[PDB]
């Protein structure tokens, strides 16, 4: 009963890996969308023109 | 290593397997019906017979 609480105790730890996994991959996620939704800024339109 | 704590627990639990079973073989060998009435009975009843 111990050793299955244990493997309890690695089961969580995981999702907790995996919900600090969708952390980071959330902001890779609003970094990427933040910088293609921009695209081209006030500089290089004036650079252009 | 928590899955490492499993593990050692894991070996304790086992060796405590072999300590009970050595428990159950030295009472066994303490029991009160054992070698030395067998070959008791064995002598005896070889001789009278």
């Amino acid at each position: 009963i111990r050793i299955q609480q244990r493997t309890v105790d690695e089961v969580d730890a995981d999702i907790a890996v995996l919900a600090e996994s969708r952390r980071s991959a959330q902001n890779r996620l609003e970094k990427y969308q933040q910088l293609y939704d921009e695209d081209i800024n006030h500089g290089e339109q004036r650079a252009m023109s | 290593k928590i899955r490492r704590e499993a593990a050692q627990m894991q070996v304790e639990y086992q060796e405590t397997q072999q300590a009970h079973t050595q428990a159950q073989l030295e009472l066994l060998q303490r029991k009160f019906t054992n070698k030395a009435l067998y070959s008791w009975m064995r002598g005896k009843l070889s001789a009278i017979y």
